[PDB]
Order: C-alpha cells, then sequence, then structure tokens
C-alpha cells in the first residue's frame, strides 16, 4: 500500500544515500528524497499545499545550489554498480511483500485528512488552505512573517559580504 | 493523489520502454577511440575542461532563492484575503511589496550585476 | 471511550425512515424545500450548534427527516415529471452540479409548482 | 563595530536574535532566536581579509548547525512525549536538549571546537563569541533542570579548562580556557540560582571585556609579546596587570566578588564536595595567570631595542581604563550593589 | 508502542544522517548535503507535529526559511573558501 | 532636470510607480468603503449561522437585501 | 460507478499522451513550413503528398541512427536526461483545465510553478554528462536562463490568480464567461509571452541550445535517440505555454473548436517570433529578467491588489 | 499561396480537439452521463460518498420514485 | 509553556506564535489546565494538575486512547493466530461510509 512503500522505498533510498560518496551520487539521492517527502507529508496533511511549497523552494530552487557547486563532478563520471542497484531492488521486494502482509490499518499513521475528518464539522467546508493559513497574516502572529522577509534582506547582506572576498 | 502517482508511473515505465526499444532499434558499430571523444570543433580537447567554480552563478541563485522563499510567503494572500481582518492583510501585504521594491531599487543604485568582474 | 455505564439509544429510536434520494435528487429540489421546512432544521441544529451531545438531538433529527420526506411526497403526487426533468438536467448537464446550466427546466419546474 | 559599517548591521540582528531566545515562549520560538544568532554572527568572525578567519567560520557553522538541529529535534520528541513545552519530569526527552545547549555555549565534554575557533578569531571577535554567544544556550539551560549533567558539566568544567591552560602559549587559546573554567562555575551557579547566576555572568562579561579589549588595544598575541611590549614607566605595566588576578577574583580585585555569591549560596544548597572541585582548580586557573604576571610584577627587565615610543587609539584607551581602576577598586561599593537580597 | 509504530522512521532516518555527517569525506560537500538530508527529516519530525496541530500547520515555512538560510551560509562560506586558497579540501584543515 | 530625466531613462519604471501609487491610493478608498457600511456584518455567512433571539449578534443581522 | 471513474481517468491521461506527442511530432512541420513562408521559401513540400509525413521520417532516421554514446561509463547517465525531460514535458499536461473532469487538480497553479521549475536539473545534468565545455557552457547559461525566469514568472502569476480569485484554474472560465482577459491585462500578455518564450528557451532568448555561440548548447553531444526524446520534450513544452496562454488570456473555451483555433494561432506565434527577432545578450537578459521585469510585475502586483481590496469593498 | 500552411495547422488543431470529445463521448457512453463528479470540496466529496452508497453507481441517479410509495398514516 | 525570564517587549511576537487552544477539542483542555498553571505558578501548578494535565495530554497526544486500540486489535490478531478467528470470522462489520 501507498504509505508504507512510500515508507520502503525512502528506506531503500536512504542506505543508498549512506553508500554513495559521488557528489552528484549524493545530490542526485536527495533529489529523490525530496519527492519520496513530499509525497510522504501530503499524504499525512489536510492537503498538499505544504508539499507544493516546499517542493519548489527546497527542491526547485534551494537543491540547484548544491548541485551547481558540486559540479566538481570528480573530473570523471560514474561508475555505476548494478550490485547495490540489485540489492536495492532485492531489499524493496521483500520489504514490498512485508507492506502487502503488514497488518492494513494499525500500520499506518492516525493523522486527519480533510476526508478522515467528521461529517458534521462545519468548519471542514471551506477552502482547505483558508483556515490553515489565517494566523500567518492575522495579528498578532503575522509580525513574524515580517521578520522572515526582512531575515532573508538580512540573509542576502551576508551572502555579499562572504561571497565577496577581494572577487 | 495516487491517480496522478500511478500515471506518472505508467508514462515513465513507456517512457523508459520506446528508449529502450530504440536502443536496439539502431544498428550497432564497432567502437572508435576516437568517435567517444569530445566535441571540440574537431580540435583536441585541452586539459581536463572542468569549468572553474569561481564565479558569479550561484550569486545569482542565491538571488532567486530569497525571492524564491519570498514568493512562498505571498502565495496565500489569494486564499486568506476572504477571510482575515482586511487591516492587517491590506497593510501587511501592502509592506511585503514595498520592502522589496525598496529593496530592488536601492539595489539598482548599488547596480551590483554590473560587476567589474 | 465509551463505556456499558454511558447511555446511548435504543436501536428502535434510531430506526427511521431516510430519504434515500440521489445529490441531483436533493439539490434539484432544494430552494423550495429549504423555506418550507426550516423551523424543524433551524431548532434543530441550532441545538447542534450549541450543544454538541447527539443523544438529545435524536428527536428534532426524526422531524427534520420527515418534514422534508413530506415535502417530497407533496412533489411526488403533483409535480412529477417536470421536476424529473430538473433532475435529469441538473446532473448530466455539468459534472458541478450548477443551477446555470438548464434554467429552462428551473423555470417550467417552477411554472408547476407555481400551478400546484 | 570594527572596521566596515556592516559590522553595526550584523551586530543589531545578532542582538534581535538572540534576544528572542532569552524571551522566547515555547522551544520553537527560542530555537528560531538561535539560528538568527547563528546567521547574525557567522559574517563578523568570516572577516574576508585574512584566511585564519574563514576556517573558523566552517567549523562554527558545522557545529552550531548540527546543534540547532538537534535541539529543535529533541525539542519535538520532548513536546511530543509530553504534549506540553513543560514536561513533568527531566526524562530521555530531555537530556538531549541540554547537550544541544551545552555544545552550543562550548562546556566541558563538548568545548574541543572553541579552542581551534580561537586561532582564527580577532580580539574583539573572540571577546563578543566570549561573552555573547554564551547568554542563550545558558538562559535556556536553566529551564531544563537535570541535575546529574550538569553535574558532570561542572566537575570536567575545570579540570581540562585549567589543564589545557597551562599548556597554551597563545593568548587566543588561553583565553578559550580560562573561560570553561569560568563557564564552570556559571553552570554550578545555574544549577544552584538564576538572579545570582545573571550577577555573575555580568562580571564575568565586565571582566573579559575589559581584559580582551587591551589586548585588541596592544595587539598583543603571544606571551613573548606581553613580555616585549614596551611601557615608558614598567610601572603601569604592572598597574594595568593587577586585572590579570582579578580573574581569579582575589579579594583586592572585584573578582571576588561574584565568586563570594556562588560559593555562598552554593555551599547554601550544601553541595560542598562540588565547591571544593572547582575551588580547588580555581588555583589552577590563578596559577598560569602569574605565570602571565611575571612580566609586570617584577619591574625593568630586558627589552627589544628597537622600540623608542608606544601608541593606542584613545578611545579605547580611555574606556578600557576606567573599566580597570574599577576591577583595582571595587569592593567598597559593597553598598553599591542591593541585587543579592 | 506509539514512537515505536509512528515516530520511528523519523528516528532511524535521523540518526543514519548524523552518522553520515561525522563519516570520512573527501572534501566538506558531502557533509553539508548530509545535514541537508537530516533537515528534511527534520522537516519529517516537524510536520508530523504541526499536524498533531489544528492550524499550528503553518509553521512549516518559519522552518522552511530558515533552514534553507543554513543550506546557503553553508555553500556561502565553502564558495567563499576555495576561492580563498583555490580549493576546500579536507587536506586543508 | 530629474522628473524628464527618469521618465527618459527608465520608463517602464517610471509607468510602473505611477501605477503604484494609483493602486494605493485606490486601496485605501476601498478600506474606507469597506467600514462605511461596517464590513463586518457581511451579507452573506460561511457555514450555517443561527443565533437565539435577541443574541448581540441577532440584534446586528442585516436585514437588508443584498 | 468508482472503477468507472477510475478507468476513465487513466484512459484520457493515455489518450492525451498519445495525441500530445503525435501532435508536437507532427507540429514540427508547421515550423518549419511557416518559417519556410516568413521566409520567402517555399518550405518542406517534397515527402508525401506536400511533406505532411516529414515528422514521421525525421523519427525514423533517427532510430535508426546509432547512439554515438560519449565516453565509457556514462552509458546510463547520459541516458537517463532524456527520459527524466520528457516525462516533465509530458506530464506537465495532467494539471490543463477541462470542464470535464480528468482531475479535480486543485493548485493547479503551484503544480505549473513546479513543473516548469524541474526543467533546470534535466539540462542541467544533461550537460554534466555529457562531459564536454561547450555542452557544460550551455547546460550554466541554460540554467541561468530559466532560474531567473521564474522569479519574475511566479509573481506574474499571482496577478491572474488574484484576479480570478482562486488557484483552481478552472475559474478562469468563470472570470472571462463575458469578456476576454487580454483586454484587460495587455501588458501582462507580452510579459508572459516573454516569459514563456524564455522558459521553453526559444529565441529571442535562446541561449540554453542556441547556434553559432554554442555549436549546440547541452544539446551538441547528443545522438539520436537521446536528442529525439529532447527535441520531442521541447516542443511538448512549447504547445503546452501556448495552451497556458490560451486558457489565461483568451477565454479558456475549452469545449468550443475556437480554443483549438487560439492554440494553433499562438503556437503559430511563437514561430513568428522565432523567424523575427534576433538573440539578446547574456547580461541584458539579466537586466530584462531583474531590473524590468520582477519591478513590473511587482507594481501590478501592488496594483492588483489594492483593485480587489477596493472590488472586496463594494461587495 | 499560404493554403499550403493549412494542413498542418488544421491536423495539430483536430489532434488537440479530439481528447475532450474522446472524453465526452466515453463518459456519456460508458458512465450515463457526459461529466464525472468533480470532488474539489468538501462537500461534494461527501455527497459522493452519500451517492456511492446508496447505490454502486452515483450517475445512476435515483429519481423521486426512490421515495417509499406511501405511508397508510 | 515554559516562562521567559525576561518577559520584554518580545516575546510578544513569539508568545502567541503557535497555540494549542484556536479551534481544538484539545483546546477546552488547555483552558481547562492553562488558567490554573495562572493560578498556581509553574511549579506548584505542575503539582496540583494532575486530571487537568492528564486529559489535556490524552486529548491530543491520544497515547491512552490510541494504544488501547492497538492491544485491542492486537488481541483480534492473537486469537486468529490461535486460529479461533477463521475465514469470516477473522473481522467484523464495516461501518457504513457515510458513518463518523
Ligand atoms: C528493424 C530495423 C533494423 C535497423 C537496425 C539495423 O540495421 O540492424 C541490422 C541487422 C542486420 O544488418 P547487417 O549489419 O547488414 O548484418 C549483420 C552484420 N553482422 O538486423 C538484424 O540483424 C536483425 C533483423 C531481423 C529482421
Ligand atoms: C491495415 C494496414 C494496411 C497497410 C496499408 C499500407 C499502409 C502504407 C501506405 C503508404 C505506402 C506508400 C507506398 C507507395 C510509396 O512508396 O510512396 C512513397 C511515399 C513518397 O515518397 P517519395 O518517394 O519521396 O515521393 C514523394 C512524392 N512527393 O512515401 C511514403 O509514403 C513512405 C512512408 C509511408 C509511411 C507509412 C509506413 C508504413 C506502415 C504504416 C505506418 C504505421
Amino acid at each position: 500500500m501507498i504509505q508504507l512503500m512510500l515508507y520502503s522505498l525512502i528506506i531503500t533510498t536512504s542506505i543508498i544515500f549512506l553508500n554513495m560518496i559521488h557528489p552528484l551520487a549524493l545530490g542526485l539521492t536527495l533529489l529523490i528524497q525530496t519527492i519520496f517527502v513530499c509525497l510522504l507529508t501530503g499524504l499525512m496533511t489536510k492537503s498538499f499545499w505544504y508539499s507544493y511549497i516546499l517542493f519548489l523552494i527546497f527542491l526547485g530552487g534551494m537543491l540547484v545550489l548544491f548541485i551547481y557547486v558540486t559540479s566538481l563532478a570528480s573530473n570523471e563520471m560514474f561508475n555505476l554498480s548494478m550490485k547495490l542497484t540489485l540489492f536495492s531492488s532485492l531489499i524493496l521486494i521483500f520489504m514490498l511483500i512485508l507492506s502487502f502482509i503488514m497488518d492494513k490499518t494499525s500500520s499506518s499513521l492516525f493523522l486527519m485528512n480533510n476526508d478522515m475528518q467528521s461529517i458534521i464539522n462545519m468548519n471542514s467546508y471551506f477552502m482547505e488552505n483558508s483556515l490553515s493559513l489565517n494566523k500567518l497574516y492575522n495579528f498578532p502572529t503575522n509580525f513574524i512573517t515580517i521578520l522572515l522577509m526582512n531575515y532573508l534582506l538580512i540573509t542576502l547582506i551576508v551572502i555579499v559580504k562572504i561571497t565577496k572576498l577581494f572577487k | 493523489m495516487f491517480s496522478i502517482i500511478f500515471i506518472a508511473l505508467l508514462i515513465l515505465l513507456i517512457t523508459t520502454i520506446v528508449m529502450f526499444l530504440a536502443s536496439i532499434l539502431s544498428k550497432k558499430a564497432l567502437i572508435d577511440r576516437e568517435k567517444s571523444s569530445p566535441f571540440e570543433c574537431g580540435f583536441d580537447p585541452k586539459s581536463s575542461s572542468r569549468l572553474p567554480f569561481s564565479l558569479r552563478f550561484f550569486l545569482i541563485t542565491i538571488i532567486f532563492l530569497i525571492f524564491d522563499v519570498e514568493i512562498a510567503l505571498i502565495l496565500p494572500m489569494i486564499i486568506i484575503m476572504k477571510y482575515s481582518n482586511i487591516m492587517i492583510w491590506t497593510i501587511t501585504s501592502i509592506i511585503f511589496i514595498l520592502i522589496l521594491l525598496i529593496g530592488l531599487y536601492h539595489e539598482w543604485n548599488q547596480g551590483m550585476l554590473n560587476w567589474s568582474n | 471511550v465509551i463505556t456499558n455505564n454511558t447511555t446511548l439509544p435504543e436501536e428502535s429510536e434510531l430506526n427511521v425512515q431516510e430519504l434515500n434520494l440521489s445529490s441531483a435528487a436533493l439539490r434539484a429540489g432544494a430552494f423550495h424545500l429549504g423555506k418550507q421546512c426550516e423551523q424543524a432544521n433551524n431548532e434543530f441544529m441550532l441545538c447542534r450548534q450549541e450543544l454538541d451531545d447527539p443523544r438529545a438531538c435524536l428527536a428534532e433529527g426524526k422531524a427534520v427527516t420527515s418534514c422534508a420526506l413530506d415535502f417530497f411526497r407533496k412533489v411526488k403526487k403533483t409535480c412529477h415529471e417536470e421536476f424529473t426533468q430538473y433532475a435529469t438536467c441538473l446532473d448530466k448537464s455539468s459534472g458541478t452540479m450548477a443551477f446555470s446550466h438548464c434554467r429552462k427546466t428551473q423555470g417550467v419546474f417552477d411554472k408547476c409548482i407555481k400551478d400546484n | 563595530m570594527f572596521n566596515n559599517s556592516s559590522k553595526i548591521l550584523f551586530i543589531t540582528i545578532m542582538i534581535i536574535g538572540t534576544l528572542i531566545t532569552v524571551t522566547s515562549n515555547s522551544w520553537l520560538g527560542a530555537w528560531m532566536g538561535l539560528e538568527i544568532n547563528l546567521l547574525s554572527f557567522i559574517p563578523l568572525l568570516s572577516d574576508n581579509n585574512n584566511l585564519m578567519s574563514t576556517e573558523a567560520s566552517l567549523k562554527y557553522f558545522l557545529t552550531q548547525v548540527l546543534a540547532s538541529t538537534v535541539l529543535l529535534f529533541s525539542s519535538i520528541l520532548l513536546m511530543l512525549k509530553n504534549n506540553m513545552n513543560n514536561e513533568i519530569n527531566e526524562s530521555f526527552t530531555s537530556m538531549i536538549i541540554m547537550s544541544a545547549l551545552l555544545l552550543k555555549s562550548g562546556a566541558a565534554p563538548f568545548h574541543f571546537w572553541f579552542p581551534n575557533m580561537m586561532e582564527g578569531l580577532t580580539w574583539m571577535n573572540a571577546l563578543m563569541l566570549m561573552t555573547w554567544q554564551k547568554i542563550a544556550p545558558l538562559m535556556l539551560i536553566s529551564y531544563l533542570n537535570i541535575k546529574y549533567l550538569l553535574l558532570i558539566s561542572v566537575i570536567l568544567s575545570v579540570i581540562i579548562g585549567a589543564i589545557g591552560g597551562l599548556n597554551q602559549t597563545s593568548l587566543r587559546k588561553l583565553m578559550a580556557f580560562s573561560s570553561i573554567n569560568h563557564l564552570g562555575w556559571m553552570l554550578s551557579s545555574l544549577m544552584i540560582s538564576e538572579s545570582i547566576w545573571l550577577i555573575y555572568f555580568f562580571f564575568y562579561s565586565f571582566l573579559s571585556f575589559v581584559l580582551t579589549f587591551m589586548f585588541n588595544i596592544f595587539k598583543l598575541f603571544h606571551l613573548n609579546q606581553l613580555f616585549s611590549w614596551f611601557v615608558n614607566s614598567k610601572i603601569l605595566k604592572f598597574t594595568l596587570f593587577m586585572n590579570f588576578l582579578s580573574l581569579g577574583g582575589l579579594p583586592p580585585f572585584l573578582g571576588f566578588l561574584p565568586k563570594w555569591l556562588v560559593i555562598q549560596q552554593l555551599t547554601l544548597c550544601n553541595q560542598y564536595f562540588m565547591l571544593t572541585l572547582m575551588m580547588m582548580s580555581t588555583l589552577i586557573t590563578l596559577f598560569f595567570y602569574l605565570r602571565i604576571c611575571y612580566s609586570a610584577f617584577m619591574m625593568n627587565y630586558f627589552e627589544n631595542n628597537w622600540i623608542m615610543k608606544m601608541n593606542m587609539n584613545s578611545i579605547n584607551y580611555n574606556m578600557y581604563m576606567i573599566m580597570t581602576f574599577f576591577s583595582i577598586f571595587g569592593l567598597f561599593l559593597i553598598s553599591l550593589f542591593y541585587f543579592m537580597f | 508502542m506509539i514512537m515505536i509504530l509512528y515516530w520511528s522512521l523519523p528516528m532511524i532516518l535521523f540518526i543514519l544522517g548524523l552518522f553520515c555527517f561525522v563519516s570520512n569525506r573527501k572534501h566538506l560537500l558531502s557533509m553539508l548535503l548530509s545535514l541537508e538530508f537530516i533537515v528534511l527529516m527534520l522537516f519529517f519530525m516537524l510536520f508530523i507535529y504541526l499536524n498533531m496541530l489544528n492550524y499550528e500547520s503553518y509553521f512549516s515555512m518559519m522552518f522552511l526559511t530558515f533552514s534553507v538560510c543554513e543550506g546557503a551560509l553553508g555553500l556561502s562560506i565553502l564558495v567563499s573558501m576555495i576561492r580563498t586558497h583555490g580549493n576546500d579540501y579536507f587536506q586543508s584543515f | 532636470s530629474l522628473l524628464k530625466r527618469a521618465w527618459n531613462e527608465i520608463p517602464d519604471i517610471v509607468g510602473g510607480s505611477a501605477l503604484a501609487l494609483a493602486g494605493i491610493v485606490m486601496a485605501t478608498i476601498g478600506v474606507a468603503n469597506y467600514y462605511a457600511k461596517d464590513g463586518d456584518n457581511r451579507r452573506y455567512k460561511l457555514g450555517y449561522v443561527v443565533y437565539r433571539h435577541d443574541d448581540p449578534r441577532a440584534l446586528k443581522v442585516r436585514n437588508d437585501e443584498d | 460507478m468508482f472503477y468507472m471513474e477510475f478507468i476513465l481517468s487513466l484512459i484520457g491521461s493515455l489518450l492525451l499522451i498519445i495525441c500530445v506527442l503525435v501532435s508536437v511530432a507532427f507540429l514540427t512541420l508547421l515550423e518549419r513550413k511557416v518559417l519556410g513562408y516568413i521566409q520567402i521559401r517555399k518550405g518542406p513540400n517534397k515527402v508525401g503528398l506536400m511533406g505532411i509525413p516529414q515528422p514521421f521520417c525525421d523519427a525514423i532516421k533517427l532510430f535508426t541512427k546509432e547512439q554515438t554514446y560519449p565516453l565509457l561509463s556514462n552509458y546510463l547517465s547520459y541516458y537517463i536526461s532524456p527520459i527524466f525531460s520528457l516525462f516533465l514535458s509530458l506530464f506537465v499536461w495532467m494539471c490543463m483545465p477541462f470542464f470535464v473532469k480528468l482531475y479535480s487538480f486543485n493548485l493547479g497553479g503551484l503544480f505549473f510553478l513546479c513543473c516548469t521549475s524541474l526543467g533546470v536539473y534535466t539540462v542541467m545534468v544533461a550537460g554534466w554528462s555529457s562531459n564536454s565545455n561547450y555542452a557544460l557552457l550551455g547546460g550554466l547559461r541554460a540554467v541561468a536562463q530559466t532560474i531567473s525566469y521564474e522569479v519574475s514568472l511566479a509573481l506574474i502569476l499571482l496577478s491572474f490568480i488574484f484576479l480570478i480569485g482562486s488557484y483552481n484554474m478552472i475559474y478562469f472560465f468563470f472570470y472571462q464567461v463575458y469578456m476576454w482577459f487580454l483586454i484587460i491585462l495587455f501588458p501582462m500578455a507580452l510579459v508572459w509571452v516573454s516569459i514563456s518564450l524564455a522558459e521553453t528557451n526559444r529565441t529571442p532568448f535562446d541561449f540554453a541550445e542556441g547556434e553559432s555561440e554554442l555549436v549546440s548548447g547541452f544539446n551538441v553531444e547528443y545522438s539520436s535517440g537521446g536528442f529525439a526524446l529532447i527535441f520531442m520534450a521541447e516542443y511538448a513544452s512549447i504547445l503546452f505555454m501556448s495552451m497556458l496562454f490560451c486558457v489565461i488570456f483568451l477565454g479558456c473555451d475549452v469545449f468550443n473548436l475556437l480554443f483549438y483555433m487560439k492554440l494553433t494561432f499562438i503556437s503559430f506565434v511563437f514561430i513568428w517570433v522565432r523567424g523575427t527577432l534576433p538573440r539578446f545578450r547574456y547580461d541584458k537578459l539579466m537586466y530584462l529578467a531583474w531590473k524590468c521585469f520582477l519591478s513590473f510585475s511587482l507594481n501590478y502586483l501592488l496594483f492588483f491588489i489594492g483593485f480587489k481590496i477596493l472590488l472586496f469593498s463594494l461587495l | 499561396m499560404w493554403f499550403e500552411i493549412l494542413p498542418g495547422a488544421v491536423i495539430i488543431t483536430t489532434l488537440l480537439s479530439v481528447p475532450i470529445y474522446a472524453m465526452y463521448g466515453l463518459d456519456k457512453l460508458m458512465i450515463g452521463n457526459a461529466f464525472r463528479r468533480n470532488m474539489d470540496e468538501r462537500f461534494s466529496r461527501v455527497m459522493y460518498q452519500r451517492d456511492f452508497r446508496l447505490t454502486d453507481n452515483p450517475y445512476k441517479m435515483n429519481g423521486l420514485d426512490a421515495i417509499p410509495d406511501e405511508k397508510t398514516n | 509553556s515554559l516562562t521567559p525570564f525576561l518577559r520584554l517587549p518580545l516575546t510578544d511576537l513569539t508568545g502567541c506564535l503557535i497555540n494549542h487552544q484556536t479551534y481544538d477539542k484539545c483546546g477546552k483542555f488547555e483552558m481547562k489546565m492553562m488558567e490554573c498553571f495562572e493560578a498556581y505558578g509553574l511549579e506548584r501548578g505542575k503539582r496540583e494538575c494532575a486530571d487537568l494535565i492528564s486529559d489535556f495530554q490524552e486529548c491530543v497526544g491520544m497515547q491512552k486512547q490510541l494504544m488501547r486500540f492497538h492491544a485491542m486489535r492486537n488481541e483480534r490478531y492473537k486469537q486468529w493466530l490461535k486460529g479461533e478467528r477463521k475465514g469470516q470470522e477473522f473481522f467484523a462489520d464495516p461501518p457504513r461510509v457515510d458513518a463518523y
């Protein structure tokens, strides 16, 4: 089933992550991890709003730095090993068959997706992000957003102070 | 979602099958020492050719991240505008954009893209 | 959370008739049903709003479903073809079930109600 | 505010970030403030003019970042399994939060980064890390209430904190070891009470502030430099250097006033054994300070020849030796302090 | 056990991240990438908690905004460091 | 001088800037118009709002048309 | 019933995939013909009957052509990027709006931002796999172009998003039910053409693949089958943007042939630019991205936010 | 002459017109209606549950005849 | 919530940072608690909020309730493993989807 399969894929990729040493191979590994984690948090959330968000910030923009500066390339390309792939396939499958075996429900989270809320709940019949993101802007908990944007402004003042060492 | 997930898996599988198929459809040739060299307009490639990483492109992409995150902050304004208190939503959003402009215009007078190098 | 000391209703108390109607069925007869029976609903889910314990609201809930049942039995007797057509539009016409695509049938169904 | 105008900016952002922590209501808010501190401080520490500054930067960042990572993580666990910021009791949920904070402030077993730092840091940059980058993690340690971990920290907060100081010849590393020992006193003091801890840190801030602020003035970086630093009379060479003994807090130097306060309240808690150990090590702290003061107690040494005059900033020198004079005759102000009751 | 069935996977990944953070790597890039994986896991623990909470959910942005800044600072000091020494290689340390 | 100088150098920014000033002014006009009608006893309410008779909200419910 | 729902959802996805692929492969001819008449040429009219099967002919050539794989061990990594790019260019379609429910896909605008973002990784790793400084410069220039424009692309979206009052794309139809939306946001249309043109890397913003400056940019070290996939991926991209231009500005009338007339005209317009404009410089484009578009988008954001506040005031 | 271009554009616009009419035809034939009930909102979903549970096929809507025929009293 | 020592004007940003109470069933329990914490401080209150902390924790934490289920279903499986439950009896009837 999707949820625990997604655990399994994250476990397998994590084992891949701790083995790989080529920087691209690691950075590639992060990329897959991010899709998986976005999928997983989405499932247990009220909706996928935050998943789309952190996708485009974390992965879409910010992993570009990591791959780009890790374009050192090692001066040479991968020597891919079909063995860790086969073990990855092998470990995936019997984890997957166990996933078919494991208890259908109890092996699932308990969080309350929009569907898993009760019918009577008059609040749930609004736009899915309306009531969640309300107090990010409504007082008196919105000034912290102002702190975020100025933090980012200051972050740029810092980057031009570190990235401007005589060139 | 998983309807989307399955469709993407199906497409990707069909995609790799097509490229896998073309890999057998295309005739093979005995490999050649020179057929597998980097293309440098027909004159021998130099030493490793790994480009220098002393440059600005990370700096531009860092500007991307700052504005990319700031974009994240302002995305939800569409929905909350019907619910949030109007003063706070009004002023709060307005100062976001205002600070952005002032950062931009202050930064033009800085002119940071017109680097000496 | 519930325990054997707690109080619950009787099976018979719960066993009352329900609508069995489709989405298009209800959403078609919505408006002319809303004003006929709103006191039922109003006091019904008012007590639900203020007080959440459903054990007491069972009586008024039975009233609500009965009142709606009564209206549609009147619809069944009086205007069948008009109402059914309006229902058939309201679903066949769109996957969002919006009133803004078969108002002509909505008008004629209103005519029949105006006559009855 | 060392060279550029941006020094003022990052200091300001740093202050706000750390002030968030001390005023933070929930662990998450405190974590938020801590990271803002992490931002604001790296550029000051990572001067672009030299090299050594930059290496200190990776180590500081690469350490603090992990500290914040673990801190927030352990916060979630505590504030999951207890579903409340103030757990009913201190369990394994909470020791990790201290271990985060202890590393962040550079406490006993988690200190090795801290000496390696000093090589890179210049004086006031070091100073600023010495004083202010230890407030927030300590004030949080206040909220955490695991006796035994603090106790092991206090035990080991002087042993290494003094034994290493015996060995160092670079003033940068000595200040590191000097503070780790003093940090031993704060940690014990915070296990006892907070008002006294507040006082003791302040006097430590004052004392460390004046100390390194003259070392910045004359740019004395090595014991040889201290022996060689020209002074017209070789008397103010000695009057100024009393403060090196105010480090040990020997009664007529005003460092005694805080150490007395901590000792009084600590023994009132009846942890007599702990006092003995810290106070045994205090002598080793004062030991290498005399090792420093061989330069000035005796007079008229052998000196270099080329120097004829010695000069320094008006502002720094004018501020500096007002702070010194207080370090000389501070006690008689016994009345002026009313925060001990 | 609640944690063993629910908060276990986040633990196992988080610890594995730290060990890779203290392993042996030619340069520090593998380290930065290691802590970056940890951030994703850090987000994972954070979100499942914020999901316990009806609307406190929005705190994701606060954590995300801060976390990316750490990475940017991380790349900042590294890239300036290659430029200084012509390399930021652990042999230089 | 500066007036034509900018309007000759950076026409898009001048045009954009005039747009921004236009928007904020009418935005303030929007807020003012909003609170002329008190803007909070809104005509149409999300969910199913009900009030017992005499409730201060009930005393306030708009009896208008839309 | 329920499984009726799922079966159809998969049929529609599959059916759309074959159509969009065959369309773009067949569309390539329309570029070759149309550009042929912009220039005073006659364009392909040789094969088949009036060069109709020209693009099928092209595919047969490529798949027959061998795969001159680069240096020994790169086989996979060089064979990955074309897959991972054509995949995005297709799968981005599934969010496109229908009245006839294909999906209930909300946050469609976000998903647009995400897919349009992921193009950077494909091009960059493609150049990296190639391992040829020509290919590498192309990737970097390609990366910089795409990444820079996304900033403006996001804020531009928000203007429309506010003007429609949700992230669900479908509401573009309801709000355009009376009068088209180009005639309201004319300057945005020109900017949006440029943004879309930058994303698909066509000219005047042709730095990524380009010619006469880089041999083919990242594409230079690509053999047949990989090249065919990249080339198809780009044209699936150029069509999709043409669709998005149509659904935003020009009616969103999915169940009206005139919408498909509009698709062709816009995709034609892309070519109409291809044969007219010259190319930009690196720096001049970055000025145009940050110093011109970002300012532009922010003003309209601050303009329309007030307008909708005033609109909300009125009702 | 310019009909030369029409073959292409006519073909492309035709191919892109297909899928919707494919969706419509397959729906109105193979479900009973041309439109699949959109499920973006909580209320639409629960109504979909209500329909899907009253009969296996929501699209096989139950008219007013589903009401009990009569009550004796 | 752990008490900021200084309580300066910049507790005013993060104190209401993220609140349990609003639109939460547990929020009612939070108020039942947090009033007492205000009454008895943070140390005597932590002593004398036995029921308040128990239920407040239980509502959000779901520890007691959820673990009751886990043992409850394990025990169903355990009898199946002993063979008491066969292909039919192994599960109960399905709640009507329109419930809960």
